[PDB]
């Protein structure tokens, strides 16, 4: 049974491989996986969820929703026994969506026999969001060799940072973070990245800009003061757009927060493009783990 | 036997400035004679030829998790692991439940401790009522009972003024506060604020939080005049501040986990929640500062911080109980700090006698005439490994599960009675 | 239309049909049946519905699912108008799980042109969960003719154990319960029990135990001290394990509580097997209710 | 109340809880010489809906129990005995019940009782046959 | 000594039907034989010509403030007192500070009583979790640590499934509840609502409050086939309604304290403060319903509610502690029913010994061979008084205090072992 835990795990070969079935999938390739998949989405995530469950039912697959953990919280119960309950009703894929880093993994993903698939392990891993951002990138430019490619926000709480740097940084792309300090890991040194104090000196180096979401508790832990402040300091602000080259947003946007309200669809956004490459990606996760 | 004889071994007590080649004579619990070939006809005789011969170890940071989590540990179990790590005297931890913060959870202890036998079992008490922060407990009830120090352990205090009063009364009452470093708006994450935080997204505890509160107890101990004991020293930073208040005659000592010395942050990504523990695994910059702090001087002892926690309380590190049991362990633990020549042999048996039983102001750790016969008689280079055959934990949290040890206790003598044997 | 609402209205005959239909399904029969169903739980529990899901999708049934109720609770709106609504839209079967006991439900499944298919009515019936368990021990043992069968737990609230008892009783088993002496019914003699004060002298005497999910709720009811003194009273523990033959556990384990935490995937343990045979019995009930 | 016309007080449906407010109230109704007409049925014993019996353990059915009546029972004839207050039992349902209302009268305490001809008819297994309609306070045993 | 002669002695054992003037050998602490003049060379000698030999008395109503009021009295002056008047067995309540709720409390009482040596003590555990009445105690756990009775005394359960509950969990595990019966919303006053209260204007407590609970008690213990223990019978009321559930074959039994055989309400007017209770101090016609309860076999033991107080607890009767003391003024007590041709003397020493013994389910009130040597010696003629030289609590509060007292212990002897001498 093969595994998408972690985007440390994918060696180069499985990241072409991957991205050569998106590129087909998005160019009209269809495939039959006679699969039934659990969508199990603790934390609930309404556009990754359908995304998942489309690319799975255009395979074929038949697929079944756990949403909320439906009313999450089995007392007593571990993810484990979750996972071996999927098991025992035969599920071939289990699509994960949790708000807890699951963390050892391997030992767990060994003895299941389970094609697991993490669509988000709270701060950790969001392995198909990191495809996903490369792949958009890659579309784009042709090659991720060589570009600035800068995160700006809280990068210490994002598993979609966390899943997509280290695929930049295996194919050659250089990283920048900028966000508030208060949100930088002291050894973001770890994912090799250049640290910009100042978004638009960021703003100037980047080939393209990913804002990360900046969720509203953040101004409650006191990482942020408020977030009107945060738009003025790291947003993408409409006399920052001038400037910008290219930019992309993984979740939803928190408008006038991390983008304009004015400034989600514009010709230099690639953010409804990230949208639609999340099916034919994650059709070619799907794809990979059908061995 | 009226009479025991510890024959043939080589004899190592540092309060003393003694060693070399002699027997020791017991009678009625208490070191009797020192002294080259001694023989009394049927006293009875222990070999320790090939061996070296110390005065029982003491460690003054034990989790007995007795009462009311002995599922995890209890006194007896807790009492074995100690003796076959060659500890006559340990000292438990009050955060049991009921926690010790009255005289009824002393007594408990103390008399069930007594039944075992095996082991001096010397309670401490809360600092707060219930450890809940917010009110001072009774030091005076408790001291009388028989507690040898107050902790929070393993809560910070927060309040420095609950502190600074804690300090106070029990530097009247003549007793150590041992405190557990730790502020808890800068360490209430999981795993060291470091590369596998930063990597993993674990969250995190600043090492920072223990910096902070150390800094503040050398403040308050030089303030006051009260004993403040230093719990479990983890980083460079921690070290040069304690070094600071001890240059300045402040009563300030400090302990380190043999776990510290061994294990750096990244252990979390080869043991998973059997390296979680309070305060966190550091950098390796920590590491070597921490052997450095031992080699020199400004590290008072070693005290195994003995935790254990089942394994179902150690899977997923986000959800794992900190800690990590030690007492077996901690001899071959200490050892390759001798091996590697950064320790001598003297040295070693002072962090684990003398030195801790001058910080709880107890006489022990010594080969004295007249004082108590606690014994211990090891073999430096004796391999063996902790698993299920040698294991006298309930629990198994460790980060050397498994691995091979070398150095190993022969025998324990608790009162002249031997108590453990190989 | 036939209906499935309590194990007290099956007949041998019926309960053989039933069994037999699930042990040609377990082997691989395949089978379609040209209907839909509305899974109606209005109490949500995920491992049920998941395998009545699963046993209709893989029966061509097509599914809908209502859970939650969608937010419980619809004010003025009984149960009846529920189930009308459904019968106008046409459903073919509705599996519910609800948190009140259907009683009396006689002439309301009769002026219904719907298959009802109890899946939990509150603290009543689960007959589905019943013939499981008795199709598992049979799986197991042969024949149930004879076997001493213990649960023990919550007898009083216990859906799982009025289901399954009969059945047991019905094929010559012999019935023995032990639990907080609160959570035994007074007249528990109307299932024709063996009632065992000590858990030690029920496991010694029991062929195989059914531990049944202690709720949380019991312990604030007074029913019980605590839920670590109930494990130690009446719990699978380490020291237990040694001496039961065989054992099972219908809802999810409430570890540490009705089961060690290390004891719930065993060579003793049958409870995988139960999530096993859930799948089979289920298309069993589908297939017995077509005509 | 009295004055108007009351020739009786009671909060049926419900108990009374607090036997202090049991006893008062019989103290100043027998000063007016009027009876007090108690539902015997202590609220933390019988808050389900049928009798603890065969038929709640068959149907798991909340339950009522026969002792939340006869505690209460007990307990207003002591406070009639103590009081010298009359209290009227209203609606009888157990053996008990009698036994112990029996003991009282014996004493010349002044408690009566009633019958619901429906508990003389029918046991907890018309639930079985009437469903709902079976349903009353204090249960068919 | 090896061997043990009680010698001379007029031998009275109830639960073996056996009275007459016999010797009795104890060995290892069990009783060997019992027999016309017995001799053995060098076997120990006590002489009890003249005196009375039953089995050792058991007081299953004790309070020893132990732990957390041990000013009013401790395990060892309550044990003291215990021996002094006869007991061998005491069962101690578990209201004491921290209660009795968790098996640290019950493991500190037993280990201390085992060092005291003098008397078994056997606890109790709660009803409910702090005797707060909310929650229901962990009868399992406190049954298994050697709890031999839950009660909430000196509360009563207010909620009756609570105690529903309690009943059917204690039944479940073999243990009776012990149930101290009366109403609160009745019974919040100082005194029995009588002729005192009505002419002085203290508070009162409502004979009611009791009958209602001990009713509740009897039909709850019919109901789920548990055996309640009523703790302090005081009214004619009472006694009919426990007799009602007697009769029915239900477990049920009850106690009476001594002072209510002895006092009405009118001692309040001659010893104040020494003379609050709970429950009070009744009538003439409830004292006299009382003694005939007790000589037609309704009351099934004495019990003595030992219930020390300090003399500052003891002022103006609206502030006093309720209370009276009792172990060692239980016995000439008794005696009195006897002078007076109540009970006979066997009858007297049933209500000490097999009575509470059985309603305790514990193998001990016997002389039977093989049973532990618990054998009390007593003269029922002695003259003494109860004052600074003959009291052995830490308090005195008892209307008897400084009274004459006929009928006297000479002897207490536990497990073959002498642990009081007149
Ligand atoms: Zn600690
Ligand atoms: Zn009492």
């Amino acid at each position: 049974m093969r595994s998408l835990i972690s985007s440390l795990d994918l060696t180069r070969e499985e990241v072409e491989e991957i991205l050569k079935y998106a590129k087909e999938f998005k160019e009209g390739k269809e495939e039959t996986i006679k699969a039934s998949a659990v969508l199990f989405f603790s934390e609930p995530s309404t556009r990754t969820r359908l995304s998942f469950e489309k690319a799975a039912r255009e395979l074929g697959i038949e697929t079944y929703l756990v949403s909320g953990s439906e009313s999450s919280t089995v007392k007593g119960e571990s993810f484990f026994d979750t996972l071996k309950t999927f098991e025992g009703l035969g599920f071939d894929y289990v699509v994960f969506r949790v708000p807890f880093v699951f963390f050892p993994y391997k030992e767990i993903v060994k003895s299941l026999n389970l094609r697991l698939v993490n669509a988000g392990d709270g701060t950790h891993q969001h392995p198909s969001q990191g495809l996903i951002d490369f792949f958009t990138i890659k579309e784009h430019f042709g090659e991720v060799k060589d570009l600035r490619v800068l995160y700006v926000g809280d990068i210490k709480h994002s598993r979609v940072f966390r899943s997509g740097a280290p695929l930049l940084n295996m194919f050659g792309a250089k990283i920048g973070v900028c966000g508030p300090k208060t949100l930088i890991p002291r050894d973001v040194e770890v994912f090799k990245v250049d640290v910009f104090d100042d978004v638009d000196k960021g703003i100037d180096w980047a080939d393209v800009v990913i804002w990360l979401r900046l969720q509203k508790e953040r101004q409650k832990e006191n990482y942020i003061p408020s977030e009107s402040s945060y738009f003025k300091q790291f947003g993408l602000t409409k006399e920052r757009f001038e400037k910008v080259k290219l930019y992309m947003h993984p979740g939803p946007v928190n408008r006038n927060v991390d983008i304009d309200h004015e400034l989600v669809y514009t010709e230099k956004s690639l953010i409804q493009e990230q949208v639609k490459n999340g099916i034919p990606v994650r059709k070619a996760i799907y794809k990979f783990l059908w061995t | 036997m009226l009479k025991l004889i510890v024959k043939n071994g080589y004899v190592i007590d540092p309060s003393q400035n003694l060693e070399g080649e002699f027997d020791i004579l017991v009678e009625n619990g208490k070191i009797k004679k020192i002294d080259k070939n001694i023989l009394v006809p049927e006293a009875e005789i222990i070999d320790a030829k090939g061996l070296i011969v110390c005065p029982g170890f003491i460690d003054i940071h034990v989790h007995l998790r007795d009462p009311g989590q002995t599922y995890k540990e209890d006194i007896e179990s807790g009492s074995r692991c100690a003796v076959a790590g060659g500890f006559t005297t340990i000292v438990c931890m009050p955060n049991t439940n009921p926690p010790i913060d009255n005289t009824t959870v002393v007594n408990y202890i103390l008399q069930k401790s007594k039944s075992v036998g095996l082991c001096r079992v010397l309670p401490t008490g809360t600092i707060t009522k219930g450890r809940k922060g917010k009110e001072i407990a009774d030091f005076y009830s408790l001291k009388e009972a028989g507690c040898v120090a107050f902790t929070d352990d393993g809560s910070p205090v927060m309040d420095s003024s609950v502190m600074r009063k804690a300090l106070e009364l029990a530097s009247q009452l003549g007793v150590p506060i041992m405190d557990h470093c730790e502020d808890d708006k800068l360490a209430y994450g999981v795993i060291n604020e470091g590369e596998v935080s930063a990597l993993l997204g674990l969250s995190s505890r600043a090492p920072e939080a223990e910096e902070i509160q150390i800094a503040r107890d050398g403040i308050l101990a030089q303030r006051t005049g009260g004993h403040v004991h230093i719990q479990h020293v983890s980083t460079k930073l921690s070290l040069e501040i304690i070094e600071f208040f001890k240059e300045k005659g402040v009563k300030i000592t400090c302990e380190v986990n043999p776990n510290h010395l061994l294990f750096t942050e990244r252990e979390v990504l080869n043991s998973g929640a059997n390296a979680r523990v309070n305060p966190p695994l550091r950098k390796k910059e920590d590491r070597l500062a921490l052997i450095e702090g031992v080699k020199r001087g400004i590290i008072d002892c070693f005290a195994t911080d003995h935790a254990p926690h089942q394994t179902f309380e150690k899977e997923l590190v986000e959800f794992a109980m900190p800690g990590i049991i030690g007492l077996q362990t901690a001899l071959p633990s200490a050892l390759e700090l001798y091996r590697k020549g950064i320790i001598s042999l003297k040295k070693l048996i002072e962090m684990f006698t003398i030195n801790p039983a001058r910080i709880i102001g107890v006489d022990l750790g010594t080969l004295k005439l007249g004082s108590p016969a606690d014994i211990t008689i090891f073999d430096p280079n004796k391999e063996w490994i902790l698993n299920e055959e040698t294991n006298l934990s309930k629990s198994r949290n460790t980060p050397l599960w498994g691995k091979v040890l070398k150095g190993k206790v022969i025998y324990t003598i608790k009162d002249g009675k031997m108590v453990y044997k190989d």
